């Protein structure tokens, strides 16, 4: 997960104990430092090094698999009433490019 | 002798102090003895307590009421017998074997009548499962008259057919099973 | 004989009453003996009300299932009462260790089960027992197996007697013996070692 | 409403004051053994747990009586919490009591009871329903000679035939589920000796500190070993996915949650459930059966007698079976959010991964709220969305079982 | 016949028994289902297993379910002749290795 | 390979009595003895224990190797043990002395 505000980005790679919030100032990086789930809050006895945030998923969201996903997603097309979990929604959200169960 | 082949490794391995113990500690009839050692060991620790006078062993399953007898054959003989446990539950409608009920009235008379050399040797250690512990008996049991059949014995005929026919003998042409 | 509490009324008794007075009562592993003791009450009872149940014995008054329920299985406690009200004292012998129990100095056989190392080892510690001057053993139920056995101990840096039957083992040499013995024991307070060829080749032979 | 709440607050305050002045045995400071059975503890001890521990072995120690409540997901470790206080109670010459609303619940507890505090001089019994009453009316019941050290029993020792010699220490869990006789009767033993309560369900914390004086409460948040969560389909009622589901929870020698609330049609729909898994033990439960009856099932259940159970959701929230780690809820349109994550919770706690299958029936339109909901639960997330506010439901019923009142009338 | 082909072929016969085999107890009457149920779960209390027997083929897996609603703890299987051979075989592989309880 | 697993106490007293034994007798020789104990809290236990049995004992320093003629409890991850007679080394885990396996 990771959550997106002013100057600070929060980002909770899936290989990292601790979750980790960074400061950009301008067009690099200010702060970095490891906060806590519960509180929101940082802890600054934990000492932050180089993070690796490597993908979640075993894919790229490329332009390519949503051209293919909207080329399959041509057939069982199911405009209105989209049922949850069936193909016709998982396939027009690779279409629309965001990531869905089972992809 | 020749029917106890192990009596004498079961001497041996009642010389060990700890069994003698047993021997002491059972010797005055305590209310609590609980004992723990290996399965391997029970022949050893019935052999023990057979050392006061006879003794009922319940095992658990039939298998071990028959592997743990056979263990103390090799060590008494026919001093040492088992008591089978039912085929069937004492309310289902299906009578037992025939020869299972003949080993239990045969080893209750056993127990009754030690002295009857006819029956076997007086008993030492009976065997038996947790089956025939609990399942109840008629206490008339022992009491029914078996027919015995020596070589010169005086007994009328219809007497010993009528006796057979009290004894839910199935009378038949030609014998083929047991009954 | 399911109806004999409605054919033959008379009072039960339980096994412990026929024994001699005053013969004591050795459960083996009293816990399997307990559990399985109720196992058989639930099927005696399940059997009870299937095979004399109102729906299939007949068309008039039933059959008093209560009255047969006397010929039914004793549980636990009330046989361990009886028996201890007719004399007979209630013991034990379980497997797992209790700090108030009179651990009998007793272990079982190695047994050298999937491995030839641990048979040679086996072989050997009947080897380093009898050169201490140890007593040792080997019970087999096979008619002559014993023979082969005691080939492989004056092979194997051992001596093997065929002791005749009835008699214990002298120190020094292995005692090889025919007799019915599943698992062998280990008693370092009498300075034996029984061994059984199950415990060499992993196989019961009743 | 102001003028009905302080009718409650009095009986609070009062039980607070009553407590204060009521004389009480303290306990002493933990003795020898207590460090070696701690230390036989097969995991490790949580921070949380220990400043619960703490806390409980200085409430027993204080001469007010102890009315402590212990607040924690079921699968975070305060049972041991229940042990340790138990056995430290033990250890100053006082016997303790366990009551718990189910018998399950009693054979659960023993085993623990047994397992944890094995080696020493110490008997513990149980008085469940299924106990014979051979050793129920001797052994159980007559042990008001200091046989029994520590005894875990049923609602059956709340009968009046009961009593105790030196009660020392009282251990309830889930007191939600018992009667209000029952409960009428615990509270009543609130005032004599030292009680320690254990629940699964949450309270709000405004309450926690509002009420802090008459009742204190731990709680625990620290996870004794990462529950990773459990994987949820929202999805048409497909038997081939159903039927893959279950045979691969049963390869690990896994059970499974099969829900169908419609009492009516249950047995029919194991019928079908044995159409899919011809291999599968499935049997039934639900709240018309006697309880002589269900709680035998549920008991074979537990004991790995049986591989599906198809029950209510009454019955299936309130169950605590750790292999159990798949659940099958068909027609999940039906049931709210709060009931849908209740569900879900019962599986995939132990330390195998979860699976749950929210299944929607494809003969009919699925309904407008059925959509949003099941759109809620399907992107799996602990947003606002409902999980916090179907959480607040779960803390509602938590409230009911902390405080005496359950009307919701002035609370509409 | 053992006598007159002996010139050609050569006949060993084992009329004596392994051991003590007993013979089975049958018991004859009219269909209970709770008689049927209580001596399946007393074949299910030692970890055996059960023939049923159902020759019409057409009900044979509405027998099986019967079957089932007598003793839901049992694991039962169908095997009859009109499956191949293919299934057939896979099913008294499975009856015989326990992976069920009554066939 | 000259590798034979770890002599197991089932939990029955005299088979760890045993074990103590054999482990004297194996650093008596001068060979290598070493009990490896997952758990925390559960080494000095085994140290009283090999007291009591009548067995040199010592905790070692986490990264050490036993010291020949003495027991050495030492607190790592293993499930079973392993006897070596070649390297004159005898493992024995807290699981085969305990019957029970620490995660
Ligand atoms: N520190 C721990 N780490 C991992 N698992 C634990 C820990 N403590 C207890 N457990 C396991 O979780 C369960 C403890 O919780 P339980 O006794 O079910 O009560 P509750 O679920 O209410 O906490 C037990 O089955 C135990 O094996």
């Amino acid at each position: 997960e990771f959550a997106v505000r002013g100057g600070i980005l929060d980002v909770f790679p899936p290989t990292a104990e601790h979750p980790v919030r960074v400061e950009f100032w301008g067009d690099e990086i200010s702060e970095m430092r490891a906060f806590a789930i519960a509180d929101q809050r940082s802890i600054p006895e934990v000492p932050v090094q180089t993070v690796v945030a490597v993908p979640c998923r075993e894919l790229l969201m490329t332009d390519d698999v949503r051209e293919r996903a909207a080329a399959l997603a041509a057939e069982h097309p199911t405009t209105e009433n989209t049922v949850p979990g069936t193909v016709p929604d998982m396939l027009a959200k690779l279409a629309e490019g965001i990531p869905v169960d089972g992809m | 002798s020749v029917q106890t082949p192990i009596a004498g490794l079961v001497e041996l391995a009642l010389s060990d102090p700890s069994l003698q113990d047993v021997i002491r500690r059972a010797a005055d009839r305590p209310a609590d003895l609980a004992l723990v050692g290996p399965a391997s060991a029970r022949v050893l620790v019935a052999a023990a307590l057979a050392q006061n006078g006879p003794l009922l062993v319940v095992a658990a399953t039939g298998r071990e009421a028959d592997e743990l007898t056979a263990e103390l054959r090799g060590v008494f003989g026919d001093s040492v017998a088992l008591f089978p446990s039912w085929e069937t539950l004492p309310h289902e409608r299906l009578s037992p074997g025939v020869e299972t009920v003949g080993a239990r009235l045969m080893l209750l008379r056993r127990l009754a009548r030690p002295d009857d050399e006819t029956l076997g040797a007086p008993l030492r250690v009976v065997v038996t499962t947790t089956r025939s512990l609990l399942q109840p008996m008629a206490p008339d049991l022992v009491d029914i008259e078996p027919v015995t059949l020596s070589v010169g014995a005086e007994m009328e005929f219809e007497d010993v057919v009528a006796r057979l026919v009290d004894l839910s003998y199935t009378r038949v042409d030609m014998v083929g099973k047991r009954g | 004989e399911a109806l004999l509490p409605l054919l033959h009324p008379i009072e039960p008794t339980t096994l412990t009453r026929h024994l001699p007075e005053g013969a004591p009562v050795l459960v083996c592993d009293p816990e399997k003996v307990r559990t399985r003791a109720a196992d058989l009450i639930k099927t005696g009872r399940e059997f009870l009300e299937a095979s004399w149940s109102t729906a299939a014995v007949g068309g008039d008054a039933p059959i008093d299932l209560e009255a047969l329920g006397a010929s039914g299985f004793v549980t636990f406690e009330e046989a361990r009462e009886a028996a201890r009200e007719g004399g007979h004292p209630w013991w034990t012998l379980s497997q797992l260790s209790d700090e108030s129990a009179v651990e009998l100095d007793i272990r079982s056989a190695p047994s050298a089960r999937g491995s030839q190392h641990n048979l040679e080892e086996i072989f050997a510690m009947l080897r380093a027992h009898v050169a201490t001057g140890g007593y040792a053993a080997v019970v087999t139920p096979g008619i002559g197996t014993a023979h082969r056995v005691v080939e492989q101990l004056g092979e194997a840096d051992t001596a093997a007697t065929i002791l005749e039957p009835g008699t214990a083992p002298k120190a020094g040499v292995v005692g090889v013996l025919k007799g019915p013995l599943c698992s062998g024991v280990v008693l370092p307070g009498a300075n034996l070692v029984i061994i059984t060829e199950t415990d060499l080749t992993g196989n019961r032979v009743t | 409403a102001r003028r009905a709440v302080r009718e409650i607050a009095s009986e609070l305050v009062a039980l607070y004051a009553k407590r204060q002045s009521a004389p009480g045995h303290a306990f002493g400071p933990d003795t020898p053994w207590q460090a070696e059975m701690e230390d036989a503890f097969g995991f490790t001890e949580t921070i949380d747990q220990l400043t619960a521990i703490q806390e409980v072995k200085s409430d027993m120690e204080k001469p007010v009586p102890m009315d402590r409540v212990i607040c924690g997901d079921v699968g975070y470790g305060k049972t041991e919490i229940a042990v340790r206080a138990a056995f430290k109670a033990v250890q100053d010459g006082k016997q303790v009591a366990v009551l718990v609303p189910t018998t399950l619940l009693a054979d659960q507890h023993l085993q623990t009871f047994t397992n944890r505090m094995a080696g020493f001089p110490v008997t513990v019994k149980g008085l469940s329903r299924f106990t014979d009453p051979a050793e129920s009316r001797a052994v159980i019941e007559g042990l008001k000679d200091g046989s029994v050290d520590v005894v875990i029993g049923t609602h059956r020792l709340l009968q009046t035939g009961v009593t105790w010699k030196d009660l020392g220490l009282i251990i309830v869990d889930e007191e939600q589920r018992f009667g209000v006789e029952h409960k009428e009767h615990i509270k009543s033993m609130r005032t004599h000796v030292d009680v320690l309560t254990m629940s699964a369900t949450p309270i709000p914390r405004t309450l926690e500190m509002s009420l802090a004086g008459i009742r204190e409460m731990s709680t625990i948040l620290t996870p004794p070993e990462e529950r990773y969560p459990v994987l949820t389909y929202v999805g048409p009622h497909d038997d081939k996915q159903v039927a893959a589901a279950l045979r691969r929870e049963l390869l690990r020698d896994g059970q499974a949650f099969y829900i169908h609330n419609r009492v009516r049609t249950i047995d029919e729909a194991a019928a079908r459930v044995r159409q899919l898994v011809p291999e599968a033990r499935v049997v039934v439960a639900h709240g018309q059966m006697n309880e002589e009856t269900l709680e035998k099932t549920v008991e074979g259940f537990w004991n790995r007698e049986y591989d599906i159970l198809v029950c209510t959701t009454i019955v299936e929230t309130g169950l605590d079976i750790s292999n159990a780690n798949t659940l099958i809820v068909e027609r999940a349109d039906t049931f709210g959010l709060s009931q849908l994550h209740q569900l879900r919770g019962r599986v995939g706690r132990s330390r195998e991964r979860g699976y749950a299958y929210f299944l929607y029936p494809p003969n009919k339109p699925l309904t407008e709220t059925a959509y949003d909901r099941l759109a809620t639960i399907a992107q799996n997330n602990e947003l606002g969305a409902g999980m916090a506010v179907a959480m607040k439901d779960l803390e509602i019923r938590g409230a009911g079982n902390v405080l005496g009142a359950e009307q919701s009338g002035h609370v509409a």
